C-alpha cells in the first residue's frame, strides 16, 4: 500500500551537493572558535562514517533481502543517496572550509574513536548476521538501520541544525537539511518493512523483539551519551543534544511501531529554527488559432 | 524577534476562518514606533539636515544651488502634508532597506520617504520650484513611480547611473568584441543591465583572414562577456546581470541555447548571463508548414550581400540566401527548435523569445533600424545601429545602441485620482529630464543614442491590483476593455507631451521625418478606432475623465505633424522588481504570482499580502499560474497595441503542463502580437 | 585513476521515465506489421529481462566484492539506474505498445525461449561463482558483466535504433538511447575494474584469464547469431544485426584491455541515425652559500 | 609505415651493444626520395616560383620588389651553393612541417630550406643584395636562427606578426584592464605570447571610490585575462598563451599562486594562464632571517605615496609601508611562501621567478623603469612604463610595453666557422630590421616601446651540443670558462654593432642619455676584468678569433660614450623551443633533457638523438635530470653576467628531491645573481 508512494517520494527528493554553493560559509566558518570547528568537522566525519556503512553496506544487504521488484528499488535508491550523494556531501563541505592535514586528521579521528567504532561494529555486526530466508535476523537489521536513520544521526545533526538556525554556516546547513529530509523517509520506510515482519510473530516471539528493540536502543544510547559528551563538551551544549536524541530516539521507536521510551523534553528553539518537463511534440493544429 | 514582525507574522493566524489582514497595517505602525523613528536622523531644521547631507557627500550641490532653501522648504513641507503612511510592513521595509539613504556605517537613516521624494522632485525639476512641487504631489500621491536606479539615486553624490537598461550591438570583429566587453564591464559597474546582440557575429567555424574552420562562434564572445558580467558586480554589491541576443536563424543558436542547458559543460555553460532568442515571422511560417529550416552563417550572408543577417528582412531574404550557393548554411528541424526552446524554458525560464516581426510591424522607426534585440528584461524594443569600432588611433564609427529611461505609473492610484493625463505628463518630464541629465563618457553609442533618440520608457503597475480592487477578473473581458483604454490614453498623452515638449524645445529626435508619426500613419489606428471602453463598468471606472476619441486623436496627429515628437520611444512596461513593493502596488502589468508571498530576510519569517488583499476581494486576487494563460497574452497584446516598445510579459505555467503548452503559449502570443516574452516561471 | 571521473559523468547523466511522453509512439505501431510489432515486443522483453538480473545480482553482487568506499558509490548508482530507472522505462514502454495480457503472454514465451535462457543463465552463473576475497572469480564476473552491458545487449537494441533511425517510435527509441548510453558507461567503468584486477596477474595467469574471456565470448556469440536468426529473419534484418553485434563485440574487448576479434565492418546507416614532491622545512642555512 | 620511419626507429635497434645512429642519416635521405622530393613544388625557374607565390597571395610582393630579378636569382643561387643537407631525419621533418610553406589545402611543399633562407634573408636586407648573400650564408651555414616568428613568417603574406613576446603593463583601473584584456586578444591573434604585469592592480577586499571591499582581486583580471587568451587563440591553431606577473609583496600573492594549485576550484582555477612570480631582494632577506613578512594593498600605498607599490624600491620602502598606518598589510611567513612556491613548482611547474634585484641591479636602463616583470618564457627583463588608458573621448597617456625580436646564436655552427663577431653583428643588423619592419596598429604602447627603446633579443643555442661535442662536461669549469669568453665576445660584438647602427643612422634609443651605457658604467667589469679563456683547452677552442681585452672594451665604452647605442637591450636568451630542430642544436643554453627523444607523431614514433651524440661523447652528452642544478646555475649565472636581458632557465628535478631541495637551488640561483627562473620540470 505504500512503496510506490515512497518510489516517487524519494525519486522526487534527488539531489547533488554541486548545487549548493558553499564558499557563502567561508566568513561565518572562520570566525567560529577552535573548539567550535573542531566539534563541527568531528561531528560530520562521524556522519560520513554512518552513511559510508549504510549505502556500502546496510542498505544494499536489506535490499538483497526484501522480495518485490518496487520495493528492492526503493532500497537500492536509498542506498545510492547513503554513499554516492550524502557521504561524499560532507566531503564537499570539508574540502571549502578546511585543510587538507585537517581533513586528513579528522578521518584519522574517526578510525581511533572508541564510540564511532562502537556503534559501527553494533550496527555493521547485525546487517551481516542476515540470514537468507530468515526473517527474524532480518527484522534485527532493520530495527538497526531505523536506529541508525532515526536515532544515531542525531547527535550529529545537532550542531548544523544549531549553527543554521542562528544564520550561520547556513549553505553546509542546507546540504544538512536536505540529507536529513532523505533521512526521515528512509527511517519511516525501513520501520514499515520492520513492522510487517513483527506482525508475522506470534505474541511470545513479539515480546521477545521488543526486548531486543529496546536492549539494543539502550545499548546504543549509553555508547552515544559518552559520544555526545566527548564532542560536546568543549562547546558547552552537551545537555541540549542529549535532550535531542532522546526525542529523536522516540521517533525512532514510533517508526517501529512501539510506545515512546523517553519523556518529553524542551528542546533549544535554536535547533528548532534550524529545521526535465514532459515533452510533447507539436502538432500542426498548435500553429493556428 | 521583533514586535513589528510578530505582528507581521500574525496575519497567516487566521481568525474566523478569515487572514487577520488588518494586523499589517499594525505591523507597520510598530515598524516605525519601534524601528524606523529611533534610527531616523533628526535634525533641528531641514536646512541643517541639507547642510550635513550636501557636506558629508550624500546629495550633490548642484541640483540643490538651483533654487533658494525657501523654495526647498516649501517642496519638503508640501511631501510632509500628505501625511502619507505606508499601509503594508513590506512597503516601509523594502522602502528603509533599499531606497532609503543611510549613513556610512549602514546604521542610521538620513532620508524618509518624504525626503526621498522631495529630493526626487527637486532633481526633476531642475530649478523650478512649482514644478517640483507637482513632482512631489505625483509621487506622494503615488501615481507615478520612478524607476529603481531614478529613485535610489536622485540627487546622491555616491551613486550609479539613473538608467539600468542599456543594449548594445556588437559588429563582427575582434575590435568590436573587445570594445564591448569593456562597455559591458563600464555599464555593470555604472550598475545597468546590459543587454548585447550577438547576431552579427559570425557562426562557430567561419573564416578570419580567409582561414577556414577559425572562428569560435557567439559562445566564446558569451563567455567572455559572463566573465566580464562577473567581474563588474557593481562593487561586489549585487550578481553582474547581462543579457546576449542571438537571432534564430543565425547557426549558432542550438549552441547559444546550449549555454543554458543543465547538461552542459563549464566550458560552455554561462550562468550570469541571460540569453534571448530573436524570432522572425519566417521561423515561425518554417515550422507551422514542417519545411526545415536552415540557420545561416552570418559572415556567408555579409560577404555575398555586403549587410549582415540581422540587418536585412528574412521574410524577404530567406529564400535568396537558401538558393544562394556562396551563402553557407546548415540543415534544422524549427518545430524541434521549438520544442527545444519551450525544453529550455521548462527547465530555466530561458530564452527571452522576441517576435521579430511583431515588433516591427508596429515600430515608428524602422528608417533608422529594425528593432533586432530587447533588453534584459525584454520590454525594450527601439531601433539600434551597429558601431564599427577600429583599430587604436583610428576614428571610430559610433552608432546607435539603446538605454532608455524607466518609470511606472501605478495605475490603481492614477486612476483613482483621475489623472491619466496629468501624471502621464509629468512622468514624460521627468524621464526627459532624467534622459537629458544622463553623459555616459564610456559608452559612445549609448550616449549617442541618448542625445540623438530622447528615447524614454514609461511603464505601468498595479493594474492586477486595480482589477481585483474593483472586482474584475484579470482574464475577464472588462479587464482587457480597461487596459485597452486606460493604455490608449496614456499613450495618447504621452505622444501629446512628447510632441509638446518637441515644440517648447523646437526640436524632434533624430531621424523623426522618416518616422510613422512624421508620415501620420501611427496615428491610423487611432483616427478610425475608437477605443472608448465597451463596458458600462469600465465607463464608469473612467468616469470624471475625459478619453480621447478619433477626433481627438486626430487633433493629436495634426499637432504631431506640425510640431514633431521629442522622443522617438515613449512606454516600455517594465517589471517593476522592488518598486512595487514601496509603491504598494502589483508588479507591473503581470497578474500577482501569489495572494500572500512568503520571504525570509535574515534568520526571520515575512508576510506580504497583495494589495487591497481582504476577503471580499480574494477571489478577484487570482494567482497568475491558476489562470489561463491565453487570456493573459490576450491582455498582454491588448495593452501591447498602444504600447510602442515591448512588455515584460513572463509566463506562469503549472508543473503538470509540458512542453507542448509551453509552445502553444509562444506560438499564441506569437499570433496575437505579443512583441516580447521574458520568462517562463514554473509553479 | 578513473572512479571520481566517472562518479561525475554518471550522475550528470541522471534522468527519469517521466521525462519521456510515450503516447503519441501509438501513431506510428498502428502502421507495423505482425512480424514488426513480434520481432519488436521480444526484442524489448530481452532486454528486460537481462536487466532485471543486472539490477538484482550483477551490479550489487560487484559493488558487494570491490573494495573502495568511491567505487562501491559509482557501482551502487549504476545499481540505482538498473532498478528506479530502467526497469520503470522498459515497464512504460510495453504499457503504451500492447494490452496486459499480450505483455504476459510475450514474457511467457521469451521466459521459455532458448537462445534467451542461454546467455541468461551463462551470465547469472558467473555472478553466482563469485567467492569472497578471490579476484580471480570476481574478474570473471566483471567480464560477464561488461560482455552483457557493451554487447549481449545489442542484438536488442538494434531494432528500435533501426525504427528510431527511420522516425518510427521514437518516444520509445529515445528512452532505448538513454538506457544505451548508461549501459556503455557501465560497460566501460566495469572493464577498468576487470582491468585493474587483471594487471595485477602473472603473465601465465594473464593468458589464462584472456582464454577465459575469449572462450566466454564465442560461446556467447554463437547462442547470438542463432538468437539473431530466430527474431529477425521473419523481418528480414539478421545479415546487419550480426555485423552490429561483431562491432559491439570488439567494443566489449576494448573495455576489457583486449584486442578487437572480429574484422572491422560498416553498420547499417539506418541504425547510425539513430545511435605532489615531499614537503620539507627549510631549516636555515638554506639561506647561506 | 613510412620507409624513413623505420630507419629511424632502426636507431634504437642496437648492433653490437650500440645505438645505430647512423641510421638516422639514411632515414633523412628516405625522408626526402621518397617525400620531400615528391611533394615538393617544381617550376620551370625561380620567376615562375616567384610569381606564382606572388600573385597567390602566398608572399609579400613589396619586399621582392626592392631587388631585381637577378639579384633574387643570385641570392638563391648563393642558397643552394651550400647544398645543406639535414643531419638528422627530425631537423627535415620539423621544417617541412612547422615551417616549409604550403599550398592553401596543405597538401604539396612550395618552400624548400634554402627557399625559406633565401626568403628571410631578402626581407633582412630590404634591397641590398650583398647583405641578403650575407644573410644567405649566415643561415644556410646555420650560424643564426631567426625566430620561429620571424622564420616562419618573412615576407609571407598570410603571415602574423614577427614578434615573439609581448610584455604589457596594466594599470589599476576598469579602463586599463579593459585595454589590457583587448590588447591581449589582439596580440595573441597576432601569434604572439603576451605578459601582463598584475602588481600595479589593487588587491581583494579594496574600495573603488569609497566603497569598500569591492575589488576582485588580480584573481578576477587573471579570470578575464585567461578566457580573452582562450578566445584568442590564434584561429584555433596554437592554445592562446598568456603570461601573468604579480609581486610577491602583492596581498593577493597567495590567491594568485592558488590559480595553478590543482585542487583549485573553478572560481578560481585559471589554466591557459601561465603565472609567474618577482620577488625582490627584501622577501629573500626576510625569509632568511624568518621574520614574519607583510604582503600589501597597492591601493593604499598609491593613495599615500602617489605612486604604486611595484613602482619604488621596496628593500628601503618595505619598512616605511609597514610602520604607515596609512598603509593596509597583511601578515605573512615569508618561508611558507617560499615552501609555497616550490610546491607548486613541483607540482606544476609555476609559478615563473623573477629576481627583481638580480634583474635592476644590472639593468642599464634604471632611469627609464626598473624591471617589474618578465615575459611568458622569462627571459625578457627591460624598462616598462605603465600606461594610462582613459575614459572614451579622452586622450590616453601611452606608456612602454615591452617587445623584443629574438634570434639566436648556434654555438656550435658560430665557434667552428670562427665567426662570432660577424655572426653577431649580422644577427643584430637582421632584429634591427625586424624591429624597424614591426608594426601593431592594436597596441599603442607596444608601438611606441618599439620604436623607442628599439630592444631586441639575441640568443644562442647549441652550448650543450658544442660542448658535449667538444668533449667538454656541462658542469665543468672549463664550460663556464667557454660561456664566460663566448658570451663575452657576443656582448662586445653587439654592443659595437648597437653603436655602429647609432652612428650610421645618428639616433639612440629613447632615454640612453641616462643608461648606463652612456654614463660608461656598463663597461666597468669589462675595463677591469679580463674575461679571456682561464683553460688552455677552451683557449684552443677560441683559437683564430680575437677575444676582446680590456683595451678593446675600453675603446668600445669611449665609441658608445661618442655614438651612443640604437638597442636599449640587445641580449636575451630564450628557451628555442622547435626551431632548434631545424638547426640541429640543443635547446637553448640549458641542458638536454634526453639523449634520445621519443616524440609521437601521428600514428608513428620517432627518435631523436642529440645532435652529434655517439658512443665517444655519450656521456659528456649528460642529460639534465642526473645534473646538479647548482652547477647548471652556476653556467646559467656565467652567461647571465654577459645577457643584458635574461635567460630562460629551466630546472630539471628528479622526483626523489623535496621542496626543500627546490627552494635551495632557488635560493642559490638568488645568490648567484640569476635574474628569473623559468620552469621546474620533474622527471
Ligand atoms: N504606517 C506608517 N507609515 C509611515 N510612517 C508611519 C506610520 N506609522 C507611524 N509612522 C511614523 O510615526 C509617526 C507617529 O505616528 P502615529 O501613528 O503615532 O501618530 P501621528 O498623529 O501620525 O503622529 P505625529 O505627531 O508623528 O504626526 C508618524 O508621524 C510617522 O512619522
Ligand atoms: N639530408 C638531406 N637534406 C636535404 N636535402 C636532401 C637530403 N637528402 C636528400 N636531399 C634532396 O634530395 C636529393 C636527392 O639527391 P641525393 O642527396 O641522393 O644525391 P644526388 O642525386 O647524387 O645529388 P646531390 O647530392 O648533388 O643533390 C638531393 O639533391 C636534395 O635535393
Ligand atoms: C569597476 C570594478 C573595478 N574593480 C577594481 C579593478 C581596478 O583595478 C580597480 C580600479 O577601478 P577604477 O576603474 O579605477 O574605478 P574608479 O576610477 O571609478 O575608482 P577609483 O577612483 O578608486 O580609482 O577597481 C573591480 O574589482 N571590479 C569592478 O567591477
Ligand atoms: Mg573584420
Ligand atoms: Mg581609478
Ligand atoms: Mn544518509
Ligand atoms: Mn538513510
Ligand atoms: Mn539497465
Ligand atoms: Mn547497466
Amino acid at each position: 500500500d505504500f512503496t510506490q508512494m515512497f518510489y516517487n517520494q524519494n525519486v522526487k527528493q534527488f539531489w547533488l551537493p554541486e548545487e549548493i554553493a558553499l564558499n557563502g560559509d567561508l566568513l561565518t566558518w572562520k570566525y567560529l572558535g577552535k573548539n567550535e570547528q573542531d566539534t563541527y568537522m568531528k561531528v560530520l566525519a562521524g556522519l560520513t562514517l554512518l552513511d559510508t556503512e549504510q549505502g556500502n553496506t546496510g542498505m544494499p544487504i536489506v535490499a538483497e533481502h526484501v522480495d518485490g521488484h518496487q520495493r528492492k528499488a526503493v532500497l537500492n535508491f536509498m542506498a545510492m543517496m547513503e554513499n554516492a550523494v550524502h557521504a561524499k556531501s560532507y566531503s564537499n563541505i570539508f574540502m571549502t572550509l578546511a585543510p587538507t592535514e585537517t581533513i586528513n586528521e579528522v578521518f584519522e579521528w574517526v578510525k581511533q574513536n572508541k564510540y564511532l567504532q562502537k556503534k559501527a561494529q553494533m550496527i555493521v555486526g547485525l546487517y551481516k548476521a542476515i540470514q537468507k530466508d530468515d526473517e527474524i535476523s532480518l527484522f534485527k537489521a532493520m530495527v538497526a538501520s531505523v536506529y541508525l536513520e532515526s536515532f544515531l544521526f542525531y547527535s550529529g545533526f545537532y550542531y548544523p541544525l544549531y549553527f543554521y538556525g542562528q544564520g550561520k554556516l547556513m549553505q553546509s546547513g542546507e546540504i544538512i537539511n536536505l540529507i536529513l529530509r532523505d533521512e526521515a523517509i528512509h527511517g519511516v520506510y525501513v520501520g514499515l518493512l520492520a513492522q510487517e515482519i513483527y506482525n508475522k510473530q506470534t505474541e511470545e516471539k513479539k515480546a521477545e523483539l521488543r526486548e531486543f528493540a529496546i536492549d539494543l536502543l539502550n545499548q546504543l544510547y549509553e555508547n552515544e551519551l559518552e559520544y555526545t559528551e566527548d564532542l560536546y563538551d568543549q562547546v558547552g551544549l552537551s545537555h541540549d543534544v542529549k535532550k535531542f536524541i532522546r526525542y529523536n530516539a522516540n521517533k525512532a521507536l514510533m517508526n517501529l511501531g512501539f510506545d515512546p521510551y523517553f519523556e518529553e523534553e524542551d528542546i533549544n528553539p535554536i535547533v528548532l529554527n534550524g529545521l526535465k518537463a514532459t515533452v510533447e511534440p507539436l502538432k500542426d493544429d498548435d500553429f493556428y488559432f | 524577534v521583533p514586535k513589528w514582525i510578530q505582528l507581521n507574522n500574525e496575519i497567516m493566524i487566521q481568525k474566523d476562518g478569515k487572514f487577520q489582514f488588518d494586523k499589517d497595517k499594525e505591523a507597520v505602525h510598530s515598524y516605525f514606533v519601534d524601528y524606523i523613528n529611533q534610527n531616523t536622523v533628526f535634525f533641528h531644521n531641514l536646512k541643517e539636515k541639507l547642510d550635513y547631507l550636501v557636506e558629508n557627500q550624500y546629495y550633490e550641490e548642484e541640483f540643490l544651488s538651483l533654487y533658494s532653501f525657501e523654495d526647498i522648504k516649501e517642496v519638503f513641507k508640501t511631501a510632509y502634508a500628505k501625511k502619507f503612511r505606508f499601509p503594508s510592513f513590506m512597503s516601509a521595509f523594502k522602502f528603509y532597506n533599499d531606497y532609503a539613504l543611510k549613513t556610512n556605517d549602514k546604521k542610521k537613516i538620513l532620508e524618509r520617504y518624504e525626503d526621498r521624494i522631495s529630493i526626487v522632485a527637486l532633481f526633476f525639476a531642475n530649478g523650478d520650484t512649482e514644478k517640483a512641487k507637482e513632482y512631489v504631489n505625483l509621487m506622494i500621491n503615488q501615481e507615478y513611480q520612478p524607476s529603481t536606479p531614478t529613485f535610489l539615486n536622485a540627487g546622491r553624490k555616491r551613486r550609479g547611473e539613473l538608467v539600468s537598461c542599456f543594449l548594445l550591438e556588437v559588429n563582427d570583429s575582434l575590435n568590436d568584441i573587445s570594445r564591448a566587453i569593456d562597455i559591458s564591464m563600464q555599464l555593470s559597474k555604472l550598475g545597468g543591465g546590459v543587454s548585447l546582440n550577438l547576431s552579427k557575429l559570425r557562426a562557430k567555424g567561419e573564416a578570419i583572414k580567409d582561414v577556414e574552420n577559425a572562428t569560435k562562434g557567439v559562445v566564446g564572445v558569451m563567455k567572455l562577456l559572463d566573465n566580464a558580467f562577473r567581474y563588474a558586480d557593481q562593487m561586489g554589491q549585487r550578481q553582474g546581470s547581462g543579457a546576449a541576443y542571438l537571432n534564430i536563424f543565425h547557426r549558432d543558436i542550438n549552441d547559444f541555447l546550449d549555454t543554458k542547458k543543465i547538461s552542459a559543460d563549464e566550458d560552455v555553460r554561462v550562468k550570469t548571463l541571460s540569453i534571448g532568442v530573436v524570432i522572425p515571422d519566417k521561423f515561425v511560417e518554417l515550422a507551422r508548414e514542417d519545411k526545415a529550416a536552415y540557420v545561416f552563417y552570418p559572415h556567408t550572408i555579409y560577404k555575398e550581400y555586403g549587410q549582415h543577417m540581422d540587418e536585412m528582412d528574412m521574410n524577404e531574404m530567406y529564400d535568396k540566401f537558401v538558393d544562394n550557393p556562396r551563402v553557407k548554411k546548415e540543415k534544422i528541424n524549427p518545430r524541434k527548435l521549438l520544442e527545444k526552446l519551450a525544453m529550455l524554458r521548462s527547465e530555466s525560464g530561458y530564452p527571452y523569445i522576441m517576435f521579430q516581426d511583431n515588433v516591427n510591424k508596429v515600430h515608428a522607426n524602422n528608417h533608422i533600424s529594425k528593432v533586432k534585440f530587447s533588453n534584459l528584461c525584454s520590454e525594450v524594443l527601439q531601433a539600434s545601429q551597429v558601431s564599427s569600432y577600429t583599430d587604436y588611433d583610428e576614428e571610430d564609427e559610433i552608432g546607435l545602441d539603446i538605454s532608455c529611461n524607466l518609470g511606472s505609473l501605478n495605475i490603481l492610484n492614477v486612476m483613482e485620482h483621475k489623472s491619466i493625463e496629468k501624471t502621464v505628463k509629468l512622468a514624460t518630464d521627468s524621464l526627459t529630464h532624467v534622459s537629458e541629465t544622463t553623459d555616459i563618457r564610456n559608452a559612445p553609442a549609448v550616449r549617442r543614442a541618448n542625445k540623438a533618440m530622447k528615447s524614454i520608457g514609461l511603464g505601468a503597475m498595479n493594474l492586477h491590483g486595480y482589477l481585483a480592487q474593483n472586482g474584475i477578473a484579470y482574464e475577464s473581458p472588462e479587464a482587457r476593455d480597461f487596459a485597452n483604454t486606460f493604455f490608449m490614453m496614456v499613450n495618447f498623452y504621452s505622444i501629446q507631451r512628447s510632441a509638446e515638449i518637441a515644440k517648447e524645445k523646437g526640436e524632434t529626435f533624430d531621424q523623426y521625418e522618416g518616422s510613422t508619426y512624421a508620415t501620420g500613419e501611427y496615428f491610423d489606428k487611432y483616427v478610425s478606432t475608437d477605443f472608448s471602453p465597451k463596458y458600462e463598468k469600465i465607463a464608469n471606472l473612467f468616469e470624471g475623465m475625459h478619453i480621447p476619441t478619433t477626433e481627438d486623436w486626430k487633433k493629436l496627429k495634426a499637432f504631431v505633424a506640425e510640431h514633431g515628437m521629442y522622443h522617438s520611444y515613449r512606454l516600455c512596461i517594465a517589471p517593476t522588481g522592488s518598486i512595487s513593493y514601496v509603491q504598494s502596488s502589483t508588479a507591473s502589468v503581470m497578474p500577482i504570482m501569489e495572494r500572500i508571498e512568503e520571504r525570509t530576510y535574515g534568520n526571520s519569517k515575512t508576510y506580504y499580502p497583495m494589495p487591497g488583499l481582504a476577503s471580499n476581494n480574494w477571489f478577484f486576487y487570482k494567482e497568475a499560474y491558476d489562470m489561463d494563460m491565453f487570456k493573459v497574452v490576450d491582455m498582454i497584446a491588448t495593452i501591447q497595441q498602444h504600447i510602442d516598445q515591448g512588455i515584460s510579459f513572463t509566463l506562469f505555467l503549472k508543473d503538470t503542463m509540458t512542453t507542448r503548452d509551453l509552445n502553444r503559449i509562444d506560438l499564441y502570443a506569437h499570433h496575437r502580437g505579443i512583441k516580447t516574452i521574458y520568462y517562463a516561471r514554473t509553479k
